[PDB]
């Protein structure tokens, strides 16, 4: 993907509701920051609803590619109030720019 | 002015009423009360959108209001009926003990603790707590017990409100609980990799120490042993009351996510977790067979009736009906084919097979009687609340009632 473009659709999309640098808050959302490789449900010092705390995926690509798409089908019941992002070069482009910015 | 909303959180969505200073609010989670402001005061509650909320508006009369919703759904309501008090529809989540012909239903009351409402009865059973988080039914009855927010977990003797054992444990609130065959010891675990064993009374504390992040789920096994799953996705073999992890074993590298076992003999075992559906015997390290065939990987499985049917759950609430005989391509139970993204439908949360095993009862977005094998049975239905997350049957099998979405309890005794 496109980091840069990435970027601009975290900005306009994510930011509201989510941080992804280190020891940013949590907002409405979780901090993003150490999202790949990790488990749902698992940010220390959030409080998930249920389906998102049980739902038992790993965040990768694969898996935010689905959930990105459409976040209620892939986990009914949570509260993240999203449509989705129906473009697949938008999912890669955000996709690749979480990517770098929550290891960053 | 100056209104103060339920509680403490965010708004996520308010409506005032010029008529009767009243305030339709949203506050979270469809948190749709009927405040009264000036005032400041509520009216009443007001259950009944699934997918949280999505906005409501009232009439230019101002004697109704339209109510959209997640779930697509647009509910009209007149202005009077929101003010009356309406203190029903039970807890979203609750656990439901069978003992014959009365089936008693696990309720948490629509103020503090709960009340136990037995079917076919007006009988209520109220009991006071700081707020229970979670309750368990001892075995052979006699006893009462419930969890708490920092993990201790009481147990109420039936004969007397007077004795009790509360046992102090886990960074949070308890997450699984369950009893031995014997009417003593309490069997628990949270956020502790260690699964809690702590026998009441005697105060007994016996850990299980799995060494885990945390261990997610578990279960008891017809003998000694005390089934284990974590977010490792070891699916371990313990035993009960004292902690020794007999048999172990790494179905899945990531967290088991919906694991099943048969409950004839301890013959088999089997769990699927987006990746492969594995089965074992115990007899094995590993599992007998690690069925492959759901590219799209299989979210859950659960066994027969006592025979040998094994369903495999997808994510789509698709099912895969699989011999326990290692595995063989068997028509696939194939529940639902065509739907789209319109409605309550999501998750393959339960499958309950007919004591016949001729029928599977999915619950999905609503029940259906799926036919084992090709087609459907008894299909129909279609449930109010939708999105069940719990399977109880009778020894009979006659009855299941469900509580789906907070709708209700829904309560069914087919006749002749
Ligand atoms: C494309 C933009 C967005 C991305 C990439 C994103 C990312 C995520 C991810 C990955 C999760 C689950 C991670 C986990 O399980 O720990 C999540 C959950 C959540 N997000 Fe978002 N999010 C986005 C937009 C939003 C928006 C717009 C809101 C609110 C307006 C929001 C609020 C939440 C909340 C409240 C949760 C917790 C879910 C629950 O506990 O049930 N997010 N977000």
């Amino acid at each position: 993907g496109d980091v840069e473009k990435g970027k601009k659709i975290f900005v306009q999309k994510c930011a509201q509701c989510h941080t992804v640098e280190k020891g940013g808050k949590h907002k409405t959302g979780p901090n993003l920051h150490g999202l790949f490789g990790r488990k749902t449900g698992q940010a220390p010092g959030f409080t998930y609803t249920d389906a998102n705390k049980n739902k038992g995926i790993t965040w990768k690509e694969e898996t935010l590619m689905e959930y990105l798409e459409n976040p209620k089908k892939y986990i009914p019941g949570t509260k993240m109030i999203f449509a989705g992002i129906k473009k697949k070069t938008e999912r890669e482009d955000l996709i690749a720019y979480l990517k770098k910015a929550t290891n960053e | 002015g100056e209104i103060h909303t339920g509680h403490h959180s965010t708004i996520q969505y308010c409506d005032f009423s010029p008529q009767n200073h009243l305030a339709v609010v949203a506050l979270s989670q469809y948190c749709v009360e009927l405040w009264n402001t000036d005032s400041r005061s509520k009216v009443a509650d007001c259950r009944g959108h699934l997918s949280w909320v999505h906005g409501v508006m009232f009439s230019p009369d101002g004697s109704s209001f339209l109510t959209s919703s997640d779930d697509q759904t647009i509910r009209l309501w007149e202005t009077k009926k929101v003010c009356k008090n309406s203190a029903v529809m039970l807890k979203q989540e609750v656990d439901v003990v069978f003992q014959e012909n009365e089936v008693m239903v696990l309720a948490v009351d629509h103020i503090r603790r709960l009340q136990l409402i037995n079917g076919r009865t007006g009988q209520i059973d109220y009991l006071t707590e700081a707020q229970v988080s979670c309750c368990c039914l001892s075995p052979h009855l006699q006893y009462i017990a419930f969890g708490d927010e920092n993990g201790a977990i009481e147990i109420l003797e039936l004969v007397n409100n007077r004795i009790f054992q509360s046992r102090f444990q886990h960074k949070k609130t308890v997450w699984h609980i369950q009893f031995t065959a014997d009417e003593k010891t309490l069997i628990s675990s949270s956020d502790d990799a260690e699964i809690q064993v702590w026998n009441w009374q005697l105060d007994k504390c016996i850990f299980l120490r799995g060494h885990q992040e945390t261990v997610k789920d578990f279960r008891l096994l017809k003998n000694s042993r005390l089934l284990s799953w974590s977010f490792d996705g070891t699916v371990k073999v313990w035993n009960i009351i004292t902690g020794n992890k007999e048999k172990d074993f790494v179905c899945h590298q990531g967290t088991v996510l919906s694991c099943d076992i048969s409950h004839d003999a301890t013959k088999f075992s089997s769990t699927s977790a987006d990746k492969t559906a594995k089965i074992w015997s115990f007899d094995l390290l590993l599992p007998l067979h690690e069925l492959r065939g759901h590219n799209g990987c299989v979210r859950c499985s659960a066994f027969s009736v006592d025979s040998t049917l094994l369903a495999t759950g997808d994510d789509n609430g698709e099912i895969r009906i699989w011999n326990v005989s290692n595995g063989e391509l068997l028509h696939l139970c194939a529940p639902l084919s065509e739907e789209g993204a319109a409605t309550h439908g999501g998750w393959v949360t339960d499958l309950c097979f007919s004591p016949d095993g001729k029928m599977l009862i999915s619950a999905g977005g609503y029940i259906k009687w799926w036919n084992v094998v090709t087609g459907e049975s008894s299909q129909t239905f279609y449930t109010n609340g939708t999105n069940l997350k719990k399977i109880h049957v009778s020894p009979d099998f006659k009855t299941y009632v469900t509580v789906d979405n907070l709708g209700i309890l829904y309560i069914l005794q087919t006749l002749e």
